[PDB]
RNA sequence: GCCCGUCGCUAGUACCGAUUGAAUGGCUUAGUGAGGCCUCAGGAUCUGGCGGA
RNA sequence: GGACUUUUACUUUGAAAAAAUUAGAGUGUUCAAAGCAGGCGUAUUGCUCGAAUAUAUUAGCAUGGAAUAAUAGAAUAGGACG
RNA sequence: UAUCUGGUUGAUCCUGCCAGUAGUCAUAUGCUUGUCUCAAAGAUUAAGCCAUGCAUGUCUAAGUAUAAGCAAUUUAUACAGUGAAACUGCGAAUGGCUCAUUAAAUCAGUUAUCGUUUAUUUGAUAGUUCACAUGGUAUAACUGUGGUAAUUCUAGAGCUAAUACAUGCUUAAAAUCUCGACCCUUUGGAAGAGAUGUAUUUAUUAGAUAAAAAAUCAAUGUCUUCGGACUCUUUGAUGAUUCAUAAUAACUUUUCGAAUCGCAUGGCCUUGUGCUGGCGAUGGUUCAUUCAAAUUUCUGCCCUAUCAACUUUCGAUGGUAGGAUAGUGGCCUACCAUGGUUUCAACGGGUAACGGGGAAUAAGGGUUCGAUUCCGGAGAGGGAGCCUGAGAAACGGCUACCA
């Protein structure tokens, strides 16, 4: 998201400790910082080329991916910079020896590097609690 | 029997919460503060006993105070304190100046005195010497132990260059 | 629960400790030290259960207060001292020296050693990183840190220590085909020298171990402890040398030595 | 006192959660310092396990650094003119992180003229050599050279005065300064 | 606070309580072996049925299953060890019939 | 032969019911508001020209 | 190390795996419920076996299988390899 | 250890419930009661109320002894043994008891901290601080004068202790940066003036590595063979970082950097109260370990629709910034947005509900129970608040309100 508005907040957005110098001549105009989370998740080129600033982004922001790595179907693109996915499963009831369709809707942060829609399968990795409900972050879109 | 406490400006009784270092309160646990009653600092006919201290002698010697005089139960026990209780110099061997207490147990007229503290004695300087020396000893024991490691890699580059000039 | 729990009820004590059930109501809580609580053994247990040296626990302290016992060096008179795996328990009296090594069943066994062998010990390096004013250090299973180690000394590798001083002499590495000792789960005690490692980036790399009986098994990395070269250990192993005798095998040869 | 827990703050589904395990000291929260300018007065606070924290009230001088020049000098904090969180913070001239302040600026020019000293604004044999080997690195900005005439420079707080006790910052430059410049003017 | 001293009971009881056939048999057995209460008979029936479902359980295991063999030879061994199961009947198919 | 319902006697159970009925617990508006903690002041004394307690 | 990987259910094996409990081995608590002891000589200054095994089974982890049952793929070619 | 039997009819076969029957680590009660072993037990109702007594104190050679204390011995005329009282330190956050609240809570298995605190134990770690033969009062116990019906109440007055309280010296070398008095104009270099322990705060920089090379602007480092060349040059960990670690300019009511104690006492001359020096105790920063803690991922709860819509009044879901925390986070505030759960049962209600290891009942599948010896959680008549501290929202701690 972030819809083409770079400096839209009351406060100035910048990455912490990433200093651009006005004295020197430069063809970048923003020393950018980035990393590869690991585990085989390619840092999307849109993250490195991107103009946005996201503190919660797993590639450009100050957050690490450790713990479970899950996958789910996106169900809600309504909130800004976040989505709700519905991870389905089937619960085994021993007495009847059969299953029942269950589900859970976990919220996860979505960095502006990825552009999603509802109905797309996506992989998210657990991170440090970044909100009241969000505990995961999007790392790769299968769809 | 409620005692008064300075700095209240009250001729009546009140109840306050006291802590350590405060008057009319001896704590019984760590960080323990208990609310107790206290009488004001302004004298009143309700007081049963007033406590006062003389600050100037009068015209006639009092019944038993200006006449009588009692001595200080203890004497200086810290070396520099004896020095300044007798206006002594810093080299007069105070151990001879520590006042004794002649006492008896029958014909056991013994003389006991306090263990003067903070005195400069051989053992004290032995300890200071030992510490001030041990410090520098390790100070460079580790500098040498550091150079030996520096050499381990200084000559591990031996193979970083001999396996480069041997293949 | 408001702080540190300083008790240990019975039935909560480690099973490999071999504590009888009805002996009152509590076990001795191991103290804080070099080895993890659930991964150790205290002196009271050693001197009372394993060696039957002291009858009461009251007697154990009387024994220790005379400086008779020393472990890995110094006296260590803490009745609840957490003596752990590979520690060396010397004994001024009786000239005895012991090394703490497991069985194949998983418990610590009494293993006497030479006065010569009592001078050293090993340790699985658990961490290696730079520190104070750039000097690198190593911390291992032991719970001791050694400054200025060799730049080839990586993590998970075993190391030999003098114990007269701190510096290490040799350092075996975690490479395919090196003597190992399983300390974890109940495969703990088995020995067999390496099969291969499954990295599994993210955590819990798994080790494949083949005993020298053509028997395979698997465990997790932090449970394997390299000890040297195939058939060539670096310490005196215990009887049976960890090869997982089957229940039928041990009962068969238990009835083998039949006549007295 | 305050509790930073989530027993309250009913579940994402909207359900209400009953009170269990009444408040403990580890879930504690304390009052803000709401630090103001002048008459430096700081108070220690016993955080978890000792670890004193310095709650700063009434702070007047701070360490501010010129980033483009790699220098840091201490100056007297003059005032606050912008805060993204609350306009009331600027009105009361309170000191918190991210606050935009104005500083004396005389030290940061005393050093410049002890430094190249090329009369920014508007004679020793050994000094001229460095001045010459320093020149061509003296023109700085059509937006930071101007504030010296005002004798007050725009800086941004980077410390947590209610936590560290110190109130440090860095002078504003480049596009960060451009952002706050349009903010200040377009606002007032 | 202290370990629970384990316990267990050694006597089961017939569901039908007034089966005259089984009652008469039971009595003659008691009066023959010198028993005092019929429950010393109920008891023996208890351990018997226990051994029987312990064996019959293994009897459906794939013949020569490791634990089947270990506990099978163990059971027959202790039974001959006491002298109830004949030495010719040492392959456990006769234990269902003790 | 069987058998149904009103009506009448004894006993029991539950229902509806004026009393804007009563009681016990869980929340909670509004109003009043103890206490400790933080903070602006204070300054009995008590000592370090201008700071501290 | 680099570059890239359609998604699932199922089943196998294994690790992780507290003790007591339970199933269960050994041992003759005088028997037994129990307990984890005990058994051996030179019983004069010691010899010696133990304190098993099983069990967790839903979920997560690891691994083999590719039947069964789903999902996706090239049709306005905006396909596939180069 | 896969079983049934009595009761609808004149008789019959069914459906079907009742009754029979067996067991219960399942309570009570009735009658009866000799031995061994074993030995639970005020849970259920009333987390209702409690007389009394007891349940937390603690000293080593090794912090403090002038008891006007015992003991007298014994090199000890400073102290020296033994030691009440009192200070200091530590502990009193473990233990034990109960199951009231608690239904996505707790708990269980499985995860996370690259998301923090961590007494202690254990291992490492400090030449740097500008009277040193060692700096300061102000106090208990004690003495003595007192009050009160009354308590582990205490006041006024006079002494004296320290590892309490409050301070304040020190140490090699070395190298690197800054200024730079002079001198002389060049390619430019110099006497010597300061600075530079660690810890806090901020800004900047290093921290390489996906296979190979050049040109140039601004500075500018060693070696000159004065065209010039610049020469092999070093790199830690993770899957993963701004990590470990390091450098630069500064900041701090300025953390630590031994004014401590026991047992011995010796060398070594240039004989200075010189210089030295053995074992081991308490402490002390920072890192590590261990005992922890705090949060934390995935999935799993009993009955209920005569509960279908629920969540933002007064945070409900997210963003930004800040504040607060030990630290992540609507934990809290400001601004902005309008999100979030639900028939795959949300939300609400009920529970004679703490969860679990587990118990009972033996064809199997199941059914039913767990207050209760182990683990976890919660609480101490009900709430809230807080001091001490490493650790308590503690209650055999305090403060307030209600009873
Ligand atoms: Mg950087
Ligand atoms: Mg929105
Ligand atoms: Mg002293
Ligand atoms: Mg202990
Ligand atoms: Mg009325
Ligand atoms: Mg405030
Ligand atoms: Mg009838
Ligand atoms: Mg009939
Ligand atoms: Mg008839
Ligand atoms: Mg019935
Ligand atoms: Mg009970
Ligand atoms: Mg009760
Ligand atoms: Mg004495
Ligand atoms: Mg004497
Ligand atoms: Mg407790
Ligand atoms: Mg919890
Ligand atoms: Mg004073
Ligand atoms: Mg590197
Ligand atoms: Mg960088
Ligand atoms: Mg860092
Ligand atoms: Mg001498
Ligand atoms: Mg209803
Ligand atoms: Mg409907
Ligand atoms: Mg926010
Ligand atoms: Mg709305
Ligand atoms: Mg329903
Ligand atoms: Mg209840
Ligand atoms: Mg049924
Ligand atoms: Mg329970
Ligand atoms: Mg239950
Ligand atoms: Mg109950
Ligand atoms: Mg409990
Ligand atoms: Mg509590
Ligand atoms: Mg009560
Ligand atoms: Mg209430
Ligand atoms: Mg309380
Ligand atoms: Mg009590
Ligand atoms: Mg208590």
């Amino acid at each position: 998201s972030t819809e083409l508005t770079v400096q839209s907040e009351r406060a100035f957005q910048k990455q912490p400790h990433i200093f651009n110098n006005p004295k020197v001549k430069t063809s970048k105009r923003t020393k950018r910082w980035y990393k590869n989370a690991g585990l085989g998740f390619k840092t999307p080129k849109t993250a490195i080329e991107g103009s946005y600033i996201d503190k919660k982004c797993p590639f450009t922001g100050l957050v690490s991916i450790r713990g479970k790595i899950l996958t789910g179907t996106v169900v809600s693109t309504k909130m800004h910079r976040t989505i709700v996915i519905r991870r389905a499963y089937l619960h085994y009831i021993p007495k009847y020896n059969r299953y029942e369709k269950r589900h859970k809707n976990v919220p996860v942060h979505v960095s502006p590097a990825f552009r999603v829609q509802v109905g797309d399968i996506v992989t998210v990795g657990q991170c440090r609690p970044i909100s009241k409900t969000v505990r995961f972050n999007v790392v790769k879109v299968s769809a | 029997g409620f005692p008064m406490k300075q700095g209240v400006l009250l001729p009546t009784r009140i109840k306050l919460l006291l802590t350590k270092n405060v008057s009319c309160y001896r704590p019984r646990r760590d960080g323990e503060r208990k609310r107790k009653s206290v009488r004001g600092a302004i004298v009143g006919p309700d007081l049963a006993v007033l406590a006062l201290v003389i600050v100037k002698k009068g015209e006639q010697e009092l019944e038993g105070l200006t006449d009588t005089t009692v001595p200080k139960r203890l004497g200086p026990k810290r070396a520099n304190n004896i020095r300044k209780f007798f206006g002594l110099s810093k080299e007069d061997d105070v151990r001879d100046f520590v006042i004794r207490r002649e006492v008896t147990k029958g014909e056991k007229t013994y003389t006991k005195a306090p263990k003067i503290q903070r005195l400069v004695t051989p053992q004290r300087l032995q300890r200071k010497r030992h510490q001030r020396a041990l410090k520098v000893r390790n100070a460079q024991a580790q500098r040498e132990a550091a150079a030996e490691y520096a050499q381990l890699l200084a000559k591990r580059l031996s193979e970083r260059k001999a396996e480069k000039a041997e293949i | 629960a408001r702080g540190p729990k300083k008790h240990l009820k019975r039935l909560a004590a480690p099973h490999h400790w071999l504590l009888d059930k009805l002996s009152g109501c509590y076990a001795p809580r191991p103290s804080a030290g070099p080895h993890k609580l659930r991964e150790s053994l205290p002196l009271i247990v050693f001197l009372r259960n394993r060696l039957k040296y002291a009858l009461n626990g009251r007697e154990v302290k009387a024994i220790l207060m005379q400086r008779h016992v020393k472990v890995d060096g110094k006296v260590r008179t803490d009745t609840t001292y957490p003596a752990g795996f590979m520690d060396v328990i010397t004994l001024d009296a009786t000239n005895e020296n012991f090394r703490l090594v497991y069985d194949v069943k998983g418990r610590f066994a009494v293993h006497r050693i030479t006065d010569e062998e009592a001078s050293y010990k090993l340790g699985k390096v658990k961490k290696v990183q730079l520190g104070k004013k750039g000097v690198p250090y190593v911390v291992t299973h032991d719970g001791r840190t050694i400054r200025y180690p060799d730049p080839n000394i990586k993590v998970n590798d075993t190391v030999k220590i003098d114990l007269a001083s701190g510096k290490i002499t040799d350092f075996i590495k975690f490479d395919a085909g090196k003597l190992v000792y399983v300390t974890g789960g109940r495969n703990l005690g088995r020995i067999g020298t390496i099969v291969h490692k499954e990295r599994h980036d993210g955590g819990f790399d798994l080790v494949h171990i083949k005993d020298s009986l053509d028997n395979t098994f698997v465990t997790r990395l932090n449970n394997v402890f390299v000890i040297g070269e195939q058939g060539k250990p670096y310490i005196s192993l215990p009887k049976g040398k960890g090869i997982k005798l089957s229940i039928a095998e041990e009962r068969d040869r238990r009835r083998a030595q039949q006549g007295l | 006192g305050i509790s930073r827990d989530s027993r309250h703050k009913r579940s994402a589904t909207g359900a209400k959660r009953a009170q269990f395990r009444k408040k403990r000291k580890f879930e504690l929260g304390r009052q803000p310092a709401n630090t103001k300018i002048g008459a430096k007065r700081i108070h220690s606070v016993r955080t978890r396990g000792g670890n004193k924290k310095y709650r700063a009230l009434r702070i007047e001088t701070g360490n501010f650094s010129w980033a483009s020049e790699g220098i840091s000098k201490k100056t007297r904090i003059a005032g606050v003119v912008y805060h993204p969180s609350n306009n009331e913070l600027v009105r009361t001239n309170t000191l918190t992180k991210a606050a935009i302040v104005q500083i004396d600026a005389t030290p940061f020019r005393q050093w410049f003229e002890a430094h190249y000293g090329q009369t920014l604004g508007k004679k020793s044999k050994n000094a001229e050599r460095k001045w010459a080997a320093r020149a061509a690195s003296a023109k700085i900005e059509s937006s930071v050279e101007s504030q010296f005439s005002a004798g007050r420079l725009y800086a941004c707080i980077s410390s947590r005065p209610g936590q560290s006790g110190r109130c440090d910052g860095y002078i504003l430059e480049g596009e960060e300064l451009a952002f706050y410049l349009r903010r200040l003017t377009a606002k007032k | 606070p202290r370990a629970p001293r384990t316990y267990s009971k050694t006597y089961s009881t017939p569901k039908r309580p007034y089966e005259s056939s089984r009652l008469d048999a039971e009595l003659k057995l008691a009066g023959e072996f010198g028993l005092k209460n019929k429950k010393e008979i109920y008891r023996i029936s208890f351990q018997l049925s226990k051994i029987r479902r312990a064996a019959r359980d293994l009897l459906t295991r794939d013949e020569k299953d490791p634990k089947r063999l270990f506990e099978g030879n163990a059971l027959i061994r202790r039974l001959v060890r006491v002298g109830v199961l004949s030495e010719d009947k040492k392959k456990l198919d006769y234990v269902l019939a003790l």
